[PDB]
DNA sequence: TTGGAAAGTCCCCAGCGGAAAGTCCC
DNA sequence: AGGGACTTTCCGCTGGGGACTTTCCA
């Protein structure tokens, strides 16, 4: 059967969604592939056929049912939050280099979350699986249903107001879409659409990088309780840890942290600790550990970085 | 009959709030108060006690004083500006309830027609001396007081100016203050390392200033070991005397360069190799 | 000897007990001279000794027998209805804000009492004094019996239904006990504990911060007679008088009262009464007096608020 | 045949008690019972004598009739409502022994649960149609009657309300009344300070109304000079006529804002400075 | 029964910060 | 393009205070 593959994920940590009054231009996606030196870009394609072929992209909630999103997908061969492009009709590979993300402001989320899922319907883009599940009778007929009638635009005013109260704007996903042409030329048939990594914006706290940028003693006792004094960059006093660590014979890890109360986390920044104790308080030569930072939230790390456990 | 500022309001410390954030703000402490004590922003008047009225208004920084597109809210205000009855019998007046409300850059032009069209203009300043940029971190407290010449027909006396109010938001003016230190003892051939967590400074503009008796030096440090603007990380200046037989306490303290200010001192205490 | 003292006592009324039901820091406690700044920390002191220390604090009755109140001291470092902190190995005052008290309710009066008593007899916190008499061979031992016996959980039980026929829930003591560190380092040398004066609920209609919010008229013809309109804190009609008085030259007061009835008592905030004839209705000048409210049942007054008898 | 209410319950008087207090509450008066003369609820099925049943419950104040967590206890009733035989011989009906017993804000869901075990709900309100806040400081009395159609298989009229019924716990809704007033005469130019006394009022819903006769003002006091809902002190507004010769009697009273609603009034008499 | 409370529930306002979101800019 | 920082909302705790409920007593 004729289906869509994704062929590079975009990358999901590390790029900026940006706000409307920030400019344009500011950065393409980015590919899971791509290097500073190899720059890639989301890539997909048609299988099980080829000749002209319609893709759209457009971004989605992460949340367990899928659901359209407030944000938009800008530059590049986007309007309206719609990234559109031609299946050339030989070659069956699609990529989406350029491609923003704007970030609606808090204030302004229902009315363009409103705005989005009528015009999903008017094109029939998926409005069944993405605005509301008896709205699937909207689709893309040379222009499925061009007007909406007044129960639809009902329909599209509760599920706007019901998706909106539990929205998180600092997580989107890419959902692409193929329609292949007609009897009448007119690109209608649809594809089960395939959705994509889930992206993070790179500004949320609760998603910006962890670095332990330095760190006034990188060595200590394997008793531990040494106190230690910890630059860092933005971090959350209530969900981050100190986690020490190092690979064991077996296979598995011993893990230690640090102890450290949420008021010990300087203006985000730094961090005022005290070592936890070695797994052996009586070996004879020091043994090379790891220290690093992690959010509980999503247990994300920091690079691990190097700490040195001499016995006493 | 004149006016005369008894008790200035404090200059930095106190942030304008938004009209986004709560219902009102906080009331501007006087330039007097600490921990221990109660202060008061008051004002005196000179040749009068009796019947009067008086205005407190917000005025720019500097010298032409278009009023500011910043209001003052709380008790008895309205139109961003204070107004109410004199004590009578008194001529000592404090205003202990006064705040300060900034606008957004966005609604600027709106703020000051408001300021036009109630009549908020006590220098007068033109309508054409009134174009420009307005410091809206800084404001001037305008008091209008108005009594009643020996005669009995009101008499307007002249606007009187307290020094400028600071929001405290923009660091290059904030307050000095160092929160912890991973040492306060070191060698009095100095080169100890030290890390120090602070507020919010500039790394252009600030500097450990090591005060003693009669000595003074600082601390060494790149531009680039200033962490996020609150963490320094810095070596010890070396004491007057490298030969120290007995351990002495000295002075370390924050000090921006550019105004000469220094945050609140803490003991050091250099110590003989 | 060595031995424990209060250097500044809790102010004993203006401060409300606080429910479960109404949430947490509401107010901390108080002491003397609350200058206009709030300044009172109150702060015990560990005498002729000097080094590592425990104070506890305890909630105690007002009766002519000490017992322990079902109620709980809650807070900063506060636990267990017990508030424990530490005497530095140096400095020898302790201070202790943001403290409050915790109302138990009337009808989990006794389950409280018999769990507070349990909890003291385990730590061996003052057994003998506050549960019962024949309990004082229960003293902590690093842990004075770490395990209740069944005779033990009997004694309780009989103390803790006997103590409860009969507690004030509105007026409570505090009990410090100060405990030094024997030979192994264990703080289990205990000191004469001290009680505090008394505290009183200030949503006891007995004991509220008797007020004078307003008067309609501060002046009066020493012929008195005259009606004045004044609004107060609440008040029992029955349980209250407004006295007039001024202090005279012989060290002695002229006293008068207002003159109205219980019926006079507008809705427990206000009373319209009428002034009481001064001590001499021919002077030539004008004389200031006081005027304060007064509960007969406990002779707590208001504070002393100026009135101006003039001459007619 | 249809159901019609010939003598309506009081709406406002009488206070709902809790099931932990009198065993019995009272008795729901009518709305023209007197202190000489008591009546009681009453309706009027019109188009049927003969034999039937009548069952009164308790429903939601507002709109969707959702069936109110209250229960009505006294005779012939259980299950929170009341029910009974129709006089076979008579077509006016009187209920002298209702009785409303509140429920705590605690066993509330309980409550609901039993409305819908015991199959009460006269205006069928859906299951999902039931959610949402309840009024519990007011209720109206549902009357679902009973009768038989001409052929003699029994005939469920139409449900009929009474209006609702008040809490007297709820100041939001009770009588406004003066009780005192320290002062009854000023000045015409107005500003007299008068310190007058009442029943519970809400601060932020409540204002001295002086009406005269083609004239309306109003006092001048602050939500904080309202003393624990029980005094307002306010100052007099300037009459009408500013240099009055002769004194002028003048309506004074409370006045609710949300409802219109006005105390009795209060004489009051301006006069020439 | 009826009324008036005291005892137990709620929960707003106001003054501080601290950070997230939303803006600008080197 | 790339990331720092400034200006504009959003939230949370501390301190008390009034007033709405449930329970209690005369």
């Amino acid at each position: 059967g004729p289906y869509l593959q994704i062929l590079e994920q975009p990358k999901q940590r590390g790029f900026r969604f940006r706000y409307v009054c920030e400019g344009p231009s500011h950065g393409g996606l980015p590919g899971a592939s791509s290097e500073k030196n190899k720059k890639s870009y989301p890539q997909v394609k048609i299988c099980n056929y080829v000749g002209p072929a319609k893709v759209i992209v457009q971004l989605v909630t992460n949340g367990k049912n899928i659901h359209l999103h407030a944000h938009s997908l800008v530059g590049k061969h986007c309007e309206d939050g719609v990234c559109t492009v031609t299946a050339g009709p030989k070659d069956m590979v699609v990529g989406f280099a350029n491609l923003g993300i704007l970030h609606v402001t808090k204030k302004k989320v229902f009315e363009t979350l409103e705005a989005r899922m009528t015009e999903a319907c008017i094109r029939g883009y998926n409005p069944g699986l993405l605005v509301h599940s008896d709205l699937a009778y909207l689709q893309a007929e040379g222009g499925g249903d061009r007007q909406l009638t007044d129960r639809e635009k009902e329909i599209i005013r509760q599920a706007a107001v019901q998706q909106t109260k539990e929205m998180d704007l600092s997580v989107v996903r890419l959902m692409f879409t193929a329609f292949l042409p007609d009897s009448t030329g007119s690109f209608t048939r649809r594809l089960e659409p395939v959705v994509s990594d889930a992206i993070y914006d790179s500004k949320a706290p609760n998603a910006s990088n962890l670095k332990i940028v330095r760190m006034d003693r990188t060595a200590g006792c394997v008793t531990g309780g040494e106190e230690i004094y910890l630059l860092c960059d933005k971090v959350q006093k209530d969900d981050i840890q100190i986690r020490f660590y190092e690979e064991e014979e077996n296979g598995g890890v011993w893990e230690g942290f640090g102890d450290f109360s949420p008021t010990d986390v300087h203006r985000q920044f730094a961090i005022v600790f005290k070592t936890p104790k070695y797994k052996d308080v009586n070996i004879t030569k020091p043994a090379s550990v790891f220290v690093q930072l992690r959010r509980k939230s999503d247990l994300e790390t920091s690079e691990p970085k190097p700490f040195l456990y001499y016995p006493e | 009959a004149y006016v005369e500022i008894i008790e200035q309001p404090k200059q930095r410390g106190m942030r304008f709030r938004y009209k986004c954030e709560g219902r009102s703000a906080g009331s501007i402490p006087g330039e007097r108060s600490t921990d221990t004590t109660k202060t008061h922003p008051t004002i005196k008047i000179n040749g009068y006690t009796g019947p009067g009225t008086v205005r407190i208004s917000l005025v720019t920084k500097d010298p032409p004083h278009r009023p500011h597109p910043h209001e003052l809210v709380g008790k008895d205000c309205r139109d961003g500006y204070y107004e109410a009855d004199l004590c009578p019998d008194r001529s000592i007046h404090s205003f202990q309830n006064l705040g300060i409300q900034c606008v957004k850059k966005r609604d600027l032009e709106q703020a000051i027609s408001q300021r036009i069209q109630t009549n908020n203009n006590p220098f007068h300043v033109p309508i054409e001396e009134q174009r420009g940029d307005y410091d809206l971190n800084a404001v001037r407290l305008c008091f209008q007081v108005t009594v009643r010449d020996p005669a009995g027909r009101p008499l307007l006396l002249t606007p009187v100016l307290s020094h400028p109010i600071f929001d405290n938001r923009a660091p290059n003016t904030a307050e000095l203050k160092i929160c912890r230190v991973n040492r306060n003892s070191g060698s009095c051939l100095g080169g100890d390392e030290i890390f120090l967590l602070c507020d919010k400074v500039q790394k252009e503009d600030i500097e450990v200033y090591f005060t003693g008796p009669g000595w003074e030096a600082r601390g060494s440090f790149s531009q680039a070991d200033v962490h996020r603007q609150v963490a320094i990380v810095f070596r010890t200046p070396p004491y007057a005397d490298p030969s120290l037989q007995a351990p002495v306490r000295v002075s370390m303290q924050l000090r921006r360069p550019s105004d000469r200010e220094l945050s609140e001192p803490m003991e050091f205490q250099y110590l003989p190799d």
